[PDB]
């Protein structure tokens, strides 16, 4: 019987509970969104990457949702080499940030994707 | 009747609110009489001639039945088709709604048995109502949760527990990586376990889940009560804790109460669980009743976020209503029951409810077959786990990922389900664990 | 279920909530199994062994059939008898007494239909209800 | 009266509301005229003969004398047995159910002398009462204090500090381990302390001394006031405060008022500590009056989550109405002044209050004879400590702490309690200080 | 304590609230011990000494017993005189005054018994409180009745009658010439006749005999209530009718709920009328409780128009209350039981109602008794007459007023009562019939 | 005359005035819960072990009242040798967490006990 872990298990919503993404993984999780046409983009955070309440506290209100954008979602983008070399570039300038994947369905007109592609020093 | 209520001729207006009735007449009843019954039965139609008809044009107010459909493999059963008029209703009533047409004629003498199998609501009186309080998207939005099926834990033993230790079976499921914890149908307000006591326990539970694993988490407090002032009490004081989600029992609180809750939960922005007790009262016979897809349409009218909508692993039936709650515009399809096209004019979706008797090896099946925009709900699937609430839904959460990275992949979830399950129990052992007790 | 759920020596208390259930078994269920899953599928029952289920008394929560009668004239249908403890429900809640009792058995798969005849309501539960806004005798 | 209203034939009902009267006739009254005179004169029962009684069945609403004993060692002196219909009483009103009983029969010129000894208050009745807001276990569970009797220190003098001084004197007591401490009975608002500032400078103490130690610690904030809007308004500023607890002084407030405050209790999730101040007005004398028991069963009715009951350290008849106080059900039993048998149908336990003179000698002693749940209440007994109010708070939780860790290790507290407290002395310099003191 | 609190040098300030208790010692406790112990206990005075008295001027707040006289014809008992300073009190709440004074004392060890007889109300004190929502000038003025007794009927029996069954009643008694109907204390809102279909049927029968007899009619609707919301709610339906009285039993309604419907019958001119229901639990035996004068002026305070005082018919004792309740100034008196001078700087007075098994032979002694300032309460003494209630009522209506015309004349009514009675009856066939059933 | 500390003081509620409980005492205080037929359980917490305010204000709410289960309770528990060895287990995982044992009674349905078992390092 093992007790699950309390601390420094903070989660990133969907796959976080998985094993990290190798490159290939990855690759592959971006090819589903351009065969489904949906638009990649890349978001970082440098401060902390969890939800939490500072400004208000009425239902459904949380702070810590949005995450900064890299650069603009990838329109036309046909190859995953092209999301996976800004991952990189991203890794780059923010090696302490977080990154996640996220999608944008235009058709349904809603961002409907978002996954940790890293996640920085132990964590 | 026959001549006033049988029109075959009749071409539906876009304005009508359409029905389909599945007729079993007494034996000497021919169906287009029957049909008519229906029709007269449920709107004009009176034993004996009134002096006041002729105050009015009755042909403007009578309700139509314009096709009759025998029904395959059955003995002396019909399919009839009626049409209401737009006047008859009252806007942004569902309660009257169902008066109307669903009020009388079930009691015909005439009939030996009686279902209501669809309704096509037109666009027009669609509009009247404000649907879900948020629905799928804005959901999916608010909680910053994407790509996935949601997972939920319902919390058991229903009764006997005391509120705290209710709280703490919340909180160690929800800290394993579920979505929600639950309060079941029959917990309201009871001599052991009073509302109050209950929100407030549950509240500190989800708050500390939320701020260990930095996800967002909810519990469906139950606000189902005796009267609408004491439902309404309940709503507020949730609103109060700044929690997400509040739950009714749309059927047995019925239709007014469960319409007041969902202006209350757009107003405030409270998202609204739906549980769907006493259905089967209504809906499980195939000969006499109403079919779960015009309370599933009711339910979407009067407003809520997540619906109950059963467990199928009539696969078919089910699928059909499940897109006839989330779609904007659904066709005609009898091999999946939709017996009229629907369309919603931009109202949002209800996210269905997958639950009852699941563990971990109906995952690859639950996720083909409702795809993301669903939620999982466990109970002893989580509470059953050897090790404990956390490990239960640790293993549930990660069974759920395996599958969807899967998928995402091009796995085939129908002929590959079990073996992703067992690739990840190599390296889950709260998933491997779950596995030894029970496929 | 059988073993926990049916208990024909039972004696019912005068607080609590009895029903009558005319119950059509699928066939190849015996009635005593019929009558002890509609008690449990209305009450506690739960599909697999849940750890909380130690942290109360569950004997006290549980529906029980205490008595099974056949029906005369019908092929394999009974008529059980279900004892609901007063605890289960909500002061003066009709809304409630009709979920806990009728919200999840009429779907139960080892029945094949399933009819709530009449309700004994005991009088400490009908002293929490207001009744009649006047009632007969204050109307005339 | 002989005639109709003593019945000794008479099965009582499940739905009767029982009284036990301790009668003492003026000589030359039989018991079966004294016993039928209080049954009519509590009930039906003219002087004269009225048309008006043909208009209905007096049967029906009548009290019945149903039995007679002689009370043993008494002259002339009988306990008489009367038995009410259910529907004479309003539901949920104590007010009511006092009057109907209590309201006139004790100045009948037949009678010397008069005592309402119990009540079987039928649980059909006690189904009409919220109870206590709050309760014992749930009392428990919100305080997270589990295992041993709760401490509490009342404030002094009760007139004469200001309210800063008196905010000071409540951070000490709390700081040194104590639960809670304690507004005298007397304080409501006066001259040199008026409410609001008493409560703001008593929450700013409880949340320092909280925050210091790491406790949940409380004051009963005390809200008996003039009217039901100045002790509306009272109660209202604790809720905006956040505090755990109010108080009531339920005797010299009286029943509505105090049946008003549990309710606003219960919705605002306030604890309750009720005071019997004025109780020995009445239930002193053994001859005249109503007995505690009583006045006990109905705070339990009306609601309180706290009721002093006295210091004993007649024990029996103490514990007697703890037990009917605290649990569920009591078995009639005279060797303990239980006349009826009660049952509560899971109305909450109210926790009882012992006060009085205590000191820590008296540990052991109040650990034995009230169990873990009751609060033990110390005035002089904290702020006499020759070393203030944080070691006197000290020297009470380490001597209650010696107890229970003795108790629980199967040792005797009612003969080694001194024992076990010179034990303790041996290494807390706090509580040697206070038994140098007191023994 | 012997030092600190028996001052027998103490001079009482005018702004004192003083106590005369008439106090029974256990034996071997001196009277000046006794005294000081209850002056303690009933302020200051704890068990052990404490730090916190260092930080105000206790000598400023403690009560002090100045004086003690020895009790006539009785063994070891003696009434000491308290003083309590002004300081001590909330203004305007009768219930803390209560508390302070009578809430801790009565359960001393020391004392074997002990009686609160009389309290000197300071003037200053006295001003903080509304008193009488109208009082006897003002409430004759309303209902334009001058020179004699009122009268009023209680309606029987208490339970069993349905509402339109009470309300004829109440109009055949009231068109024979009583000016009120009375609801019995017990008569809330029960199962066969709920509140508001007795204030409903109450008002249309004394509207009707108002309309009939041309004078002013009332009907004592009882507003007593399990809480303050309750009791709210039947007022504001009796201010909603238009009706002139409502009432309440301010002893199991307690007095925080009676000054709050006391001063919203000043706000809504509502007469109030209160009844004593519980009075004897309290105010019978001469050697424990407090006497019904104490209650009495309790009752001033907090409010009131009528006061149930009892039915003589020890004459000099309630003589002398009743002199407390209507006068502006009664100076002491101790052969009517009045221990301390008492003055009320123009408060309202109460009109005193006597009742209890009273008939038209009773009349000439009641008048002048209590003389035109009362109320007579006559239940079987008019629902016992012969002819009916109306013939009851006029009956009573004519023995009255014969009695009035008579002493008015000059006739002593001490010794020519029976003789006015017998005249009436050569003209009254009404009176000639109650008088045959009852001398 | 001694002055009461105010420095990290702070306490643990029920037996957490007396000096720290021995082995010994400690299993005598487990068998007391077995005597009396209550389930034994223990609860960790690695964060601040103490009573605060955060995310509500209300009557009766508090945070950190919940600690995290270690495992499950102990039902059919015979031996105070189990408990103490889950201790000495859980205490090995968590040498930095705060330890209590508390208890069921699942006759009146409630929590029953709660007594701090291990503290950490100098508190
Ligand atoms: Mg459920
Ligand atoms: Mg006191
Ligand atoms: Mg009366």
């Amino acid at each position: 019987m093992q007790v699950w872990p309390i601390l420094n298990l903070k989660k990133y919503e969907t796959l976080s509970y998985l094993p990290p993404l190798t490159t290939d993984q990855l690759a592959r999780q971006v090819d589903y969104l351009l065969n489904n046409k949906w638009v990649p983009c890349l978001e970082f955070e440098t401060d902390h990457g969890f939800v939490y309440r500072e400004h208000h506290n009425s239902p459904g209100y949380y702070d810590g949702r949005y995450w900064t954008m890299w650069k603009l979602p990838m329109f036309g983008c046909t190859d995953p080499a092209q999301v996976l070399n800004e991952l990189e570039e991203c890794k780059k300038e923010y090696p302490n940030a977080f990154i996640r994947i996220i999608g944008f369905d235009s058709n349904r007109e809603v961002q409907c994707i978002s996954f940790i592609a890293y996640k920085p020093a132990g964590y | 009747y026959k001549l006033t209520y049988y029109t075959p001729e009749y071409e539906t207006l876009d304005t009508d609110i359409l029905a389909a009735f599945r007729v079993s007449p007494q034996p000497g009843v021919p169906p287009e009489e029957a049909g008519a019954a229906v029709a007269a039965e449920s709107s004009t139609g009176t034993w004996t001639t009134v002096w006041t008809d002729g105050l009015t044009n009755l042909d403007r107010y009578k309700g139509r039945c314009y096709h009759i459909e025998p029904v395959a493999g059955e003995e002396n059963q019909y399919i009839c088709y009626v049409a209401y008029p737009l006047d008859l209703f009252e806007e942004g009533s569902v309660t009257n709604m169902f008066t109307s047409i669903v009020g009388n004629v079930f009691g015909f003498k005439a009939l030996r048995a009686l279902r209501l199998e669809d309704l096509r609501i037109p666009v027009a009186y669609v509009k009247t109502f404000q649907g879900p309080p948020h629905g799928i998207q804005v959901e999916r939005d608010k909680l910053n949760k994407y790509g996935r099926p949601l997972l939920g834990c319902t919390i058991k033993p229903k009764l006997g527990l005391s509120a705290k230790n209710y709280g703490r079976a919340v909180y160690e499921c929800l800290r394993g990586g579920l979505d929600f914890t639950k309060d079941d149908e029959n917990v309201n307000s009871q001599p052991f376990m009073r509302w109050r006591d209950r929100f407030l326990f549950c509240a500190e539970a989800l708050y500390k889940a939320q701020a260990e694993t930095g996800e967002i988490k909810g519990h469906y407090l139950n606000a189902t009560a005796g009267t609408c002032e004491d439902m309404m009490k309940r709503a507020v004081f949730a609103r109060e804790l700044g929690v997400p989600i509040v739950m009714h029992d749309y059927l047995t609180g019925g239709f007014t109460a469960n319409t007041t809750l969902s202006h209350y939960c757009r107003d405030n922005g409270l998202l609204l669980h739906i549980h769907r007790a006493m259905h089967a009262v209504i809906d499980r016979q195939k000969n006499h009743g109403m079919h779960f897809r015009v309370l599933a349409k009711a339910l979407r009218l009067s407003g809520g976020d997540h619906i109950h909508s059963g467990t199928v692993v009539e696969r078919d039936i089910t699928l059909g209503f499940v897109d006839l709650l989330r779609d904007d515009y659904t066709e005609k399809d009898r091999s999946r029951g939709i017996y009229f096209t629907q369309s919603w004019v931009s109202t949002p979706g209800v996210l269905p409810v997958a639950s009852g008797g699941i563990h971990v090896w109906h995952m690859p099946a639950l996720t083909e077959i409702f795809g993301d925009d669903s939620v999982l709900q466990f109970g002893g699937g989580t509470l059953g786990h050897p090790w404990g609430n956390a490990p239960g839904a640790v293993a549930n959460r990660v069974a759920l990922e395996a599958c969807v990275q899967a998928r995402n992949e091009g796995r085939d979830l129908a002929r590959e389900g079990n073996t992703i399950i067992r690739e990840a129990t190599k390296w889950s052992p709260e998933l491997a664990a779950a596995c030894e007790v029970w496929k």
